[PDB]
């Protein structure tokens, strides 16, 4: 069960703290080399820390004294306590198992890799507090309804911070789930749209309610998309 | 001894010119692994060596097979080598019961990281880092530094091969030399006024043993008077003058 | 803060060779054999391709290979495919048991067929116009590569009050997705007769005519 679990990120003030928990699976951190990787989404990878098997804690330049790494040898969880948070900490945090000779893929030589991966967490460090989403169910166009490519949407507009993992109709819809990434507006407000290419014969019959949850705001918006009716 | 050293940290001492009974440990029998190499374990109290150097260290109970003349392993390649035709005996038994305690005896260690083979009787103590390629570290323990001394752990709860074993290495040589340590020698008592064989310290004969009248001088052993009639022998125990007829 | 120096974008042909460098310092690359190369999908984690610079992993595709020459390392890539266009990074043992990652290399794959974008402009929701705001939702998908320019047309008039031009976002099937947003007021929504999103991706533009609702 090779798995890394990065979660727990959310709304943290500049001047506060947040403790991550990289639930390492497929191995144990009691006898394997570990590291953290921070990265703004799409930007450059940036290294954080290196605890080794047997609890020898090594850091980077900027995080030297700031971040606090800890583990638990039976529990197999890599923790990241974070003090002295900056505005540059808008970054997805990947834990990644460092490859040494005590890692199972190197006999002789040097090692030095990250083979098992996770998903990353969204630790947002900004002065802005919570604000719920304004979900706008985009009405279909009757030209695309006549075309057969039924394009209906719901505009998850004016929310902060990241992310919204959009699902459709209590998760039963999988094909065509293509959640578009948001553009940084001038209003400072995240806005994504979600148009799935379902067939046109399910219009009105199938209950179109996109399942939108904004986890840092505790606001899960049940919102129905309706066709052009008078 | 209440205190030992690691297998890479073993000490070399030397016992010369006295009496040492080795087979007295047989009926004592605080043993697990009684073994000699290349020589019969009986007559070590009978005949003897010079350069009777002795060693002692602690071994985890599974790598006892590696103490074998020529056979490599964790010990012979990296910790302590005994050569082809190791002149000596190696006898091992448990030291969990005194040289180990709760939570793990994390005081003895073992060398693992070294480039090449060892020497006979080599104390391979060093402060060297390893390299598997061509690029060493810059001091801080990382991917190829490999501080060769990983801590042995001896709990009172581990397995059967995971226990500390008291073990000695009998470093022996054969150089033509003055004769050091041998076994104590079987000094059976005398007899008087009977035709009898005897064997004294080297020289020997057969006759009667009676007293004398004449005295000796303070460095005498045996007296011959006319044409090696060795008759006047002081006894080696009581240091009193006797006569041979 | 502390990264490795790379050219941010290279390009090559399918079935040919290309070399992506990794230039560091005298403490990360020039004294250690650990220039390792990863494969990061934007939105996912990296993926292990190259490590132990001259050695090749078990069963992984041979299309990546690393080499290190002093301080300037290299990623000798032979045989490009369509599955090579993600974020690329080199990782080095940065000295004193520290680590460092690359400055990014965006491999732009040539000779792939450009797909025509299925354009369909949307009207905003009926739940938005009551709250006295409005939005033009223009969604652009099935386009390649990532070169877009924004030119709005609202009834033969350009809209420049808040032009937002996007950065490219990779899809799952080696294509690209986009999402454009033009907010207006409902007091100006019913004034304009028609709406058209004219996006110029690689020269061509396709518009769709939506209008305020009759009822």
């Amino acid at each position: 069960e090779v798995q890394l679990v990065e979660s727990g990120g959310g709304l943290v003030q500049p001047g506060g703290s947040l403790r991550l928990s990289c639930a390492a699976s497929g191995f144990t951190v009691s006898s394997n080399y570990m590291s953290w990787v921070r990265q703004a989404p799409g930007k450059g990878l940036e290294w954080v820390s290196a605890i080794y098997s047997g609890d020898s804690t090594y850091y980077a330049d900027s995080v030297k004294g700031r971040f606090t790494i800890s583990r638990h040898n039976p529990k197999n969880t890599l923790y990241l306590q974070m003090n002295s948070l900056r505005a540059e900490d808008t970054a997805v945090y990947y834990c990644a198992r460092l490859v040494g000779a005590l890692t199972n893929i190197v006999v002789s030589g040097d090692g030095g890799a990250f083979d098992i991966w996770g998903q990353g967490t969204m630790v947002t460090v900004s002065s802005a507090s919570t604000k719920g989403p304004s979900v706008f169910p985009l009405a279909p166009s009757s030209k695309s309804t006549s075309g057969g490519t039924a394009a209906l949407g719901c505009l998850v507009k004016d929310y902060f911070p990241e992310p919204v993992t959009v699902s459709w109709n209590s998760g039963a819809l999988t094909s065509g789930v293509h959640t578009f990434p948001a553009v940084l507006q001038s209003s400072g407000l995240y806005s994504l749209s979600s148009v799935v290419t379902v067939p046109s014969s399910s219009l009105g019959t199938q209950t179109y309610i996109c399942n939108v949850n904004h986890k840092p705001s505790n606001t899960k918006v049940d919102k129905r998309v309706e066709p052009k009716s008078c | 001894a209440t205190r030992f050293a690691s297998v890479y940290a073993w000490n070399r001492k030397r016992i010369s010119n006295c009496v040492a009974d080795y087979s007295v440990l047989y009926n004592s029998a605080s043993f697990s692994t009684f073994k000699c190499y290349g020589v019969s374990p009986t007559k070590l109290n009978d005949l003897c060596f010079t350069n009777v150097y002795a060693d002692s260290f602690v071994i985890r109970g599974d790598e006892v097979r590696q103490i074998a003349p020529g056979q490599t392993g964790k010990i012979a390649d990296y910790n302590y080598k005994l050569p082809d035709d190791f002149t000596g005996c190696v006898i091992a038994w448990n030291s969990n019961n005194l040289d180990s305690k709760v939570g793990g005896n994390y005081n003895y260690l073992y060398r693992l990281f070294r480039k090449s083979n060892l020497k006979p009787f080599e104390r391979d103590i060093s402060t060297e880092i390893y390299q598997a390629g061509s690029t060493p570290c810059n001091g801080v323990e990382g991917f190829n530094c490999y501080f060769p001394l990983q801590s042995y752990g001896f709990q009172p709860t581990n397995g059967v091969g995971y226990q500390p074993y008291r073990v000695v290495v009998l470093s022996f040589e054969l150089l033509h030399a003055p004769a050091t340590v041998c076994g104590p020698k079987k000094s059976t008592n005398l007899v008087k006024n009977k035709c009898v064989n005897f064997n004294f310290n080297g020289l020997t004969g057969t006759g009667v043993l009676t007293e004398s009248n004449k005295k000796f001088l303070p460095f005498q052993q045996f007296g011959r008077d006319i044409a090696d009639t060795t008759d006047a022998v002081r006894d080696p125990q009581t240091l009193e003058i006797l006569d041979i007829t | 803060s502390y990264e490795l120096t790379q050219p941010a974008s290279v390009s090559g042909s399918p079935g040919q060779s290309i070399t992506i460098s990794c230039t560091g310092t005298s403490s990360d690359v020039g004294s250690y054999n650990l220039v390792s190369w990863y494969q990061q999908h934007p939105g996912k984690a990296p993926k292990l391709m190259i490590y132990e610079v001259s050695k090749r992993p078990s069963g992984v595709s041979n299309r990546f290979s690393g080499s290190k020459s002093g301080n300037t390392a290299s990623l000798t890539i032979s045989g490009l495919q369509a599955e090579d266009e993600v974020d690329y990074y080199c990782c080095s043992y940065a000295g004193s048991s520290t680590w460092v990652f690359g400055g990014g290399t965006k491999l732009t794959v040539l000779s792939q067929p450009k797909a025509a974008p299925s354009v369909t402009l949307f009207p905003p929701s009926s739940e938005e116009l009551q709250a006295n705001k409005a939005t033009l939702v223009c969604l652009i998908s099935d386009f390649y590569p990532g070169a877009v320019t924004v030119a709005w047309k609202a009834d033969s008039s350009p809209v420049k009050a808040g032009v937002e031009t996007t950065t490219p976002s990779k899809q799952s099937n080696n294509k690209y997705a986009a999402s454009s947003y033009l907010s207006l007021t409902p007091e100006q929504w019913k004034s304009h007769r028609s709406y058209s999103c004219q996006v110029t991706h690689e020269g061509s533009t396709v518009e769709k005519t939506v209008a305020p609702t009759e009822c």
